[PDB]
């Protein structure tokens, strides 16, 4: 094509690679460890300290547990009708008020704290022959002797105490759930004193369900001065159902509803500080940033999380195989 | 890896290219030189993205789930829901360790592709030109200037252009 | 080998794929959508709208819940000694007797569900001193006022009810389900004008289990023109054991007891028409074709089903990289 | 894909080829003409199919299990029972995102092999008769009749025969 | 470079690989079978037949189930304050003391076995104006007539059944395990000649938890001459809580308590023989090695164990695939 | 499998290799031999103990857990009991399952590409010497005693010493 060259000589083309001083160990199908290039850690390992009081509505709990904040213990009488994303109790957190215990407090505290509100309606209950609004010096509510602010302790009127029988129809279009209790008093004097006839009875109904529970007489553990307890029970009542109370005796009756809704709430039992930022996963040691698939920190989270792995580091190789010529 | 280039016919990676992933050293009639190869960097580099993204890819999020630390001591059924996250965990850390350590088999083997694929790129453009010496250089068998390297490695090397050229002084025989 | 030619020419030979003008994208390791020549779904995403008739027993409840089959609601009369592989319980299911309730209704709908059979056998109970086969307004059976026909509601007679104390010793070698209950009267008048005492007690016994109840005296919504409720309860009886009640008032005895089979039966919510047609996975969405191997249509199936996954489109890639002569 | 061959060395398919996946095109003096390979189509075909008949592999049938739908609030069990549920949906769901991904880019990968060994193979039939163009098509140095081109496909091209006639034209120098 | 030579010739050298004449079929991802030069079994499918009795404590039940050892059955009081690794509850085993029935049996089997433990210490509690050491022909002790080692049956002293109400304060650092009963008498004059009120009662408190049993009377099967039951109940106290016990009959009071501890212990049903070897992986079928990765003897296991699949084979191929040019 | 060496263009293996796993067979002016490759043999080997360890890593241990047999009928819980341990059954399964099939996929395709690889690295060695007759043998054309077959396979063969002979010898024409 060109003409004879006076000259005759070759040259040398040689394709390579880089490669870096310093260089990551990976894991492998066929390695546990071989050093590549660049490498991403694809596990999370570190919470900030905080929960970041952002997007979701977190709910100080402050010393109040939502238990206490759902009967009405004059301490947490501030969280009346709150409303959460996520209700944080605190192990700090006390009761102070009439000693109680609540036969199945798990589901109780599961269904409301998913419940996300504590929106309470009081309804005109009739309480007809019997002494209303009783109260007792183990919750005091200010100098005076209280008790929790959403149910009702009835007492005998005069020197009797007559079967109760209340009727309250769901009317509207939503769910009513009422929380109400039974007194088992210390020994049969109270009984007596306190409810006339020698042995109470509670049946809660609706139409499709009822619960009767009998009171136990007996001493328990002085709490706040007392040896009786009372224990929480509950009722959902349904669109279009009717709550009976039928009681002649011991009865701790409700004050109206709960709205009970559907939503993503949740409650957290962390005492973590509440900060304000931004974050959307939250953990027991506070928030964390999903940017990685995999996290380590807590297996309990609450938003936007990354999946939770027993590996606290797992490197994902973003570059070749590092084969150094001078080394490191 | 499976090619066999990276860390095999290549004896080793050049700590000094600091423009790209691939590319050449030459040695030539006006002097050395080293230049990074922008397609094929882009290439391993776009791929390894691409994964990346994909395992990046959307967080579930979860609200209300089930307790996962308990105070008390309850029997039976604290133990199943203790089980079920158990269970979860390991199966999710299983979950973790295989994708790991397919991906970064399968990232060691894209890039020794790549590499592979520059060479073989390489090869079939200086036709009867050029001799592989076997360890990633070739030797070309012509007066190949500034020029001449710049046009193989922007792909518009033409081997007609030097064919009788390199031909005969490639099949010169004489000891 | 030939000898020197005249002519002297080349040729070429160019290897290649096809390629199609459409092609579909598909998802890869390195990629989320990347265009192949063809591809398969492996997401069942949608059902015929109807539960096939065939190869399961599929039994309609039409308007009877499982439970007021077995217990015996006269309208539900149809389904005695009915066998299934899917009960199928339908929305509009009613039920139209005596007020009950199912203390852990949940179990009882699932124990007898996987039996797969209602095979009563009734077995000759002797109730001396009690008047037998009471029935009510509340559960008509035909002009007449009724109960459930696998159940036998015992009166006083005259002035007294005796301490029943009754023994069915299980000689077969299968275990025999016997289904009991208990009536909690409205009012204490109530009590004592049916059962005299006032207060009756149940125990239903084995040699290895005991259940002592107490009825719960009180009013409970208006259903049916009833007030008062009975409550339902299981007791099965292995082989070679006893069963013994004993009871001095609000007994609802057995007539006898079901059978209880081992299988693979279940019951389903579904209100898909049956049709015939044969078809192995069931869905409450009616059945669905199992060649795939996962289904978005519901995570509730029965049979040979595929396994139930979030995505609803997920294609498995049956050709190479579609790289047309004018790319698409 | 891994090897480079389709959208690599080949530039791109042929919409013209309805007789099968790869093939051969040819211009040579009697003229023009193309042809399916069915050894390396069926050899594709075939590892596809294997593949998909293991995943549409036996499916696992389950009668009575936990019910999924509840129309009351119960609480700890409740919660419990939709946990175990959702967890392992969660669990199936990456399995089969998993599953296709993986398969996928094995199928573009197993099909770039196969377009790379036919053209291997093709390449070490050719001996010294051919040299490759580089872009899939190799140019043949000798007459090379519409028998020639039978042979080479159906494989039984005998290099022999058109060596010294190759090889001469092939090495000529004059420009 | 080297001179013209007198002898012009050429050598083939040719790559190649082995082959072996047998070769196993292995799976692959497009491939069901296939055969390569050798492979390795990844599931591991036989016991040796023999629970090994190292490392862990595995405590032979014998005839005793951990409950009965837990009460004290006489033939069981071999097992007193033992302690366990593996807990082996052999089918053979039976009970031989008064009958009684344990509501909630598995949580308390469970949480005994996973404590691990089964230390005693007797409590001075003090029981005034009852008799104590009540025992049963049901029971024998030696000749005479007995009743759980670590429990204690009151009945009344003289003309009277008191209120008892007792304390027991948890002083010490760890939780403490009460086990304690109640007896539903066969009759009405069963109940007034043993604990003279015609019902008793037991209320068992810790400041945070409460439960009272009310005795049912009635008749169930003759086991043992008796036709009376005891149920069994569980009271943990934490420290620095206090047990209050409070009945007015039919109380089977504790004697102390059982030490709690947090462990890596467990019950199995196994009739396995214990032999002496040493192995990690325990299984009711016996041993199994824990050098593959997934097992198939059986899902129950305790220690290092593979995990339980259900595929009984799966070879992973350790060599290439076998192309043979004889073959056979 | 993915480079169509074994079970490819090397038409079977050798029963009568019984030292190594790749080798070499030749005939040559002083005879014919065989000798096995050690370091691709042991490249092979390593690998597949590579994941063979990874593979036979740490077994969990798990104490207490739930109930996995029942003898009475309790309805609600145990059906749960028995589902939860169903679904964790049925996911370590598959887990099991396509590991196997991944795994073996990858060796017979490593196994494939160290025969390659070992073939690839002869041809670079022999340059203009040699040529390949498709079938796994190279064709050396000048004489090549049992020296010079032990330099080309312990890795020392110089091809200048033989070009001069062997580019003659090859680019002969005569028929
Ligand atoms: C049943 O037995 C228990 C224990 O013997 C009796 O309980 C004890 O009752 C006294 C008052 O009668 C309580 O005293 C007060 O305790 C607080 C806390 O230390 C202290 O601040 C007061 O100044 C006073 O000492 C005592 O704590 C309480 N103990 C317990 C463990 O509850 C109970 O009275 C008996 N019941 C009957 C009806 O006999
Ligand atoms: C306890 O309180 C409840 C509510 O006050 C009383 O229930 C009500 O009793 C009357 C009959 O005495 C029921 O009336 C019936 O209504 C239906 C529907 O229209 C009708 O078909 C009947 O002919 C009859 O009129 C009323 O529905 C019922 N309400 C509820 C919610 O159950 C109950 O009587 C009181 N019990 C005692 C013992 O005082
Ligand atoms: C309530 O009804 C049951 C059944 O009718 C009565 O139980 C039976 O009572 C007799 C003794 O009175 C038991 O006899 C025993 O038989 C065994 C075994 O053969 C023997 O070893 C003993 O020496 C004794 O004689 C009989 O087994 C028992 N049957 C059952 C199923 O428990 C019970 O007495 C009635 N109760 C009342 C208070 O009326
Ligand atoms: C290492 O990889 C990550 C992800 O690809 C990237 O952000 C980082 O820049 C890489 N490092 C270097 C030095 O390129
Ligand atoms: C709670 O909300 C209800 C409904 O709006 C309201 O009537 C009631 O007074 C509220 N109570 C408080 C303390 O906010
Ligand atoms: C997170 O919290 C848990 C419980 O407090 C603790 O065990 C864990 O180590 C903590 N991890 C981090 C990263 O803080
Ligand atoms: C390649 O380099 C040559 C000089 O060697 C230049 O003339 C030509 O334009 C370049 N082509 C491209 C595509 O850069
Ligand atoms: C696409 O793939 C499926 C499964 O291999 C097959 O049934 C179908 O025929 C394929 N389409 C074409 C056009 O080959
Ligand atoms: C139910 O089956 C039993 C057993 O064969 C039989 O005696 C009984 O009469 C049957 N009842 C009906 C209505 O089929
Ligand atoms: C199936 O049924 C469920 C519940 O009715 C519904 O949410 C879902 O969208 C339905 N899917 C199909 C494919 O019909
Ligand atoms: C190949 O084609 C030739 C003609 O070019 C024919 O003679 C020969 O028989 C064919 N061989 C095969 C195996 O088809
Ligand atoms: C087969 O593989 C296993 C694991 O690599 C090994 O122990 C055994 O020796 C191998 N068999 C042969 C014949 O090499
Ligand atoms: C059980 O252990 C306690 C604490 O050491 C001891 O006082 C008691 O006597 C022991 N009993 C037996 C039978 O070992
Ligand atoms: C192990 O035991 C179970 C239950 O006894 C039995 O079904 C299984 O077949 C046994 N397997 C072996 C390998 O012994
Ligand atoms: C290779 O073989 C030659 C003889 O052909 C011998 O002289 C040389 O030392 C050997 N080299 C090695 C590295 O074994």
């Amino acid at each position: 094509q060109d003409l004879p060259g006076n000259d005759n000589s070759t040259a040398t083309l040689c394709l390579g690679h880089h490669a870096v001083p310093n260089g990551t160990l990976v894991k492998t199908i066929t390695d546990d460890q071989i050093e590549v290039t660049n490498a991403t850690e694809l596990v999370q390992s570190s919470s900030t300290g905080k929960i970041c009081n952002n997007p979701h509505r977190i709910l100080d709990g402050i010393d109040c547990t939502l238990i206490d904040a759902l009967l009405g213990d004059p301490h947490c009488d501030v969280f009346q009708n709150e409303t959460w994303d996520l209700f944080v109790e605190r192990s700090k957190a006390f009761s102070n008020c009439y000693p109680y215990d609540v036969p199945d407090y798990a589901s109780l505290r599961s269904l409301v704290a998913s419940s996300g509100t504590l929106e309470f309606i009081t309804e005109g209950f009739t309480w007809t022959g019997v002494t209303q609004n009783g109260g007792s010096n183990a919750c005091k509510r200010g100098p005076g002797s209280g008790f929790f602010s959403r149910l009702n302790w009835l007492t005998k009127s005069g020197s009797t105490y007559p079967v109760l029988n209340v009727t309250m129809p769901n009317n509207d279009n939503f769910d009513k759930l009422y929380i109400w209790g039974i007194h088992h008093p210390s020994t049969n004097q109270e009984q007596t004193s306190l409810y006339v006839q020698a042995s109470g009875r509670v049946t809660v109904s609706t139409r499709r369900s009822q619960q009767t529970i009998i009171p136990n007489i007996g001493s328990r553990p002085w709490v706040r001065g007392q040896s009786s307890r009372i224990s929480i029970y509950w009722t959902i009542v349904k669109p279009g159902d009717v709550l009976v109370i039928n009681s002649n005796g011991n009865l701790i009756a409700p004050r109206g509803y709960f709205k009970m809704r559907t939503g993503k709430s949740s409650i957290m039992r962390s005492d973590a500080p509440i900060d304000t930022c931004i974050s959307e996963c939250i953990t027991p040691n506070g928030s964390i940033p999903n940017d990685k698939p995999f996290q380590n920190v807590n297996k309990i989270t609450y938003g936007a999380c990354p999946k939770y792995v027993k590996q606290n580091t797992l490197k994902l190789a973003t570059g070749m195989r590092n084969v150094p010529e001078k080394q490191t | 890896g499976l090619f066999g280039a990276i860390a095999g016919f290549i004896e080793n990676g050049w700590e000094g290219m600091i423009d790209g992933w691939y590319g050449f050293r030459h040695q030539n009639s006006e002097g050395t030189g080293q230049a990074a190869d922008l397609k094929s960097t882009q290439a391993a580099i776009d791929q390894i993205n691409g994964k990346l993204n994909r395992v990046i890819e959307k967080t579930n999020e979860k609200f209300h789930q089930i307790e996962k630390e308990f105070s008390e001591v309850e029997g039976r059924i604290q133990d199943l829901e203790k089980y079920v996250e158990d269970t979860k965990i390991d199966l999710w850390s299983y979950n973790a360790e295989l994708l790991v350590a397919l991906e970064n088999q399968h990232t060691i083997d894209l890039t020794d592709s790549e590499m592979n694929k520059l060479f073989e790129k390489t090869r079939r453009q200086l036709r009867e030109n050029a001799e592989e010496m076997g360890n990633g250089c070739f030797k070309i068998y012509h007066k190949c200037d500034n020029a001449c390297i710049e046009s193989i490695r922007n792909g518009t090397y033409d081997h007609d252009v030097y064919r009788d050229e390199a031909l005969n002084n490639r099949f010169q025989i004489k000891g």
